[PDB]
């Protein structure tokens, strides 16, 4: 069977300004599907470090074998349709389980302050481009 | 700055 090797995933959180977690659905690659992620969220922050950040986490949710390696980005859509606020991994050694991303990910007050276009109606649209190598 | 898990 072939396999999805690369993907781009797109999330909307409505009423954004409304260590606890939002989670996204659930998004596949690989061969027939197997290989399954989602996005893990913390808008106040993993940890005391982390209190004035959004934290944002690719997990891996579930994979036929041991392991995958994969290099991913994350950024924000603006109120425009441009990618802003980009970071990017080398490709990480994921496990079915386990997570890597960035604890600092975004300051919650620029992401909050209208005058950055970054919550157009109060929504949060964030981009995840996924490229998998093993 | 380097990506960690979460956990």
């Amino acid at each position: 069977p072939g396999k999805v090797v690369k993907f781009s995933y797109m999330w909307t959180i409505n009423n954004f300004s409304f260590g606890e977690v939002i989670k996204s659905s659930t998004f596949s690659s690989g061969a027939n599907d197997k290989l399954k992620w989602c996005l893990r969220v913390n808008p106040k922050g993993l940890d005391e470090e982390s209190k004035d950040y959004l934290s944002l986490y690719l997990l891996l949710v579930s994979c036929p074998k041991s392991e995958v390696r994969a290099k991913f980005k994350f950024s924000i859509l603006n109120a425009k349709g441009e990618e802003t606020k980009a970071m990017e991994s080398r490709a990480y050694r994921f496990v079915q389980g386990k997570d890597w991303g960035f604890k600092k990910f975004i300051r919650r007050d620029f992401l909050l302050d209208e005058a950055n276009g970054l919550l157009p109606d109060d929504k949060l649209t964030l981009f995840c481009e996924v490229s998998v190598v093993q | 700055a380097s990506p960690q898990p979460s956990s």
